[PDB]
C-alpha cells in the first residue's frame, strides 16, 4: 500500500472540506475494524481457502491504521453478539471510521452461520447488521463512515449466461 | 439532540442478488482479491466510492463464472478520503 502524502493530504482538507468525512490525526486515533469470517460447518461445504481472505483484508485494514478484531466459527447469534460487541466499544469515540468484512456461505437476505442447513437455517439477516451500528444503538460511530464487505453467495443461481466447476473453484 | 436514524453506511457485496460468489482453494475470494488490490493501488489518491467502482469496473467483461459486486443501501452524504499514512 503506498502512502498518501502529506501535501495531498492538506490539499483536499483546504479544497474539499465540507464534501470529505473528517480524518482523525493519527496520535490519539484508535480505529477499529471487525472481520467475522466462518470456514467449517456442521452442514455446509468447508471454505477453503477462507484464511486467504483473513490476513490479507487484516493486512489492508492495519496498513489503513484499524485494529483489527477477528472473529471465526459463529452461528447466526454469535454474529450478532459479537457485533453488538464492537459496536459498544469506547474506542469508537476516538475513531472517524469503521469496516465490517463479512464472509461466509450466504442467502438472499442474510450471511450463514456454521449451523446453517436447509433444514436447521441458521441465518444473520444484513437488515439486522445496520440496526446494530446506526445512530441509535452505536453512538460511538453517529455521522462516521460505517463500511461493509460482505463475500457470501447472495442465492444458488449463476451469474451469467449465453445470449444471441473448476477443479480449484469453489462457491460460497 | 436531533439526528437521524440511519446515515453514513455503505455496503459492497461481492455479487448481485439470487446470484453465486466464487472462491479460488489457492487464492481466496476473487472479490476481496479484487478489493485488495484496488485498495493497494488507489487508497493514496481515490475516495471509498471510486475505489468501489473500479472494482466493479475489474468484472464488467463476463466470464464463464461471472460476479458482479454491487454497492447496496449506501447513505454515505460526503466523500471517504481513507489518506493511509496520515
Amino acid at each position: 500500500l503506498k502512502l498518501c502524502s502529506p501535501e495531498e493530504f492538506t490539499r483536499l482538507c483546504r479544497e474539499k472540506t465540507q464534501e470529505i468525512y473528517p480524518i482523525k490525526e493519527a496520535n490519539g486515533r484508535t480505529r477499529k475494524a471487525l472481520i467475522i469470517c466462518n470456514t467449517e460447518f456442521k452442514h455446509l461445504s468447508l471454505r477453503y481457502g477462507a484464511n486467504f481472505d483473513i490476513i490479507g483484508m487484516k493486512g489492508l485494514l492495519e496498513d489503513l491504521g484499524y485494529d483489527v478484531v477477528v472473529k471465526e466459527e459463529l452461528t447466526a447469534e454469535g454474529m450478532e453478539s459479537e457485533m453488538k460487541d464492537f459496536a459498544a466499544l469506547s474506542e469508537h469515540q476516538t475513531s472517524d471510521s469503521t469496516f465490517l468484512v463479512l464472509m461466509s456461505h450466504g442467502t438472499l437476505h442474510g450471511i450463514c452461520g456454521t449451523m446453517h442447513s436447509e433444514k436447521t437455517p441458521d441465518v444473520l439477516q444484513y437488515d439486522t447488521i445496520y440496526q446494530i451500528f446506526n445512530n441509535c444503538h452505536c453512538p460511538g460511530l453517529r455521522d462516521k463512515p460505517k463500511v461493509i464487505i460482505v463475500q457470501a453467495a447472495r442465492g444458488g443461481n449463476s451469474g451469467e449466461m449465453w445470449i444471441r466447476l473448476p477443479r480449484n473453484m469453489e462457491a460460497d | 439532540k436531533l439526528s437521524h436514524v440511519e446515515k453514513d453506511f455503505i455496503a459492497f457485496y461481492s455479487t448481485t442478488p439470487h446470484h453465486l460468489s466464487y472462491r479460488d482453494k489457492t487464492g481466496g475470494s476473487y472479490f476481496i482479491t479484487r478489493l485488495i488490490s484496488c485498495f493497494r493501488k488507489h487508497a493514496c489518491s481515490c475516495h471509498l466510492f471510486d475505489i468501489f467502482l473500479k472494482v466493479q469496473q475489474s468484472f464488467e467483461k463476463a466470464s464463464i463464472h461471472s460476479q458482479m459486486p454491487t454497492i447496496d443501501r449506501a447513505t454515505l452524504t460526503r466523500y471517504f478520503y481513507l489518506f493511509p499514512g496520515n
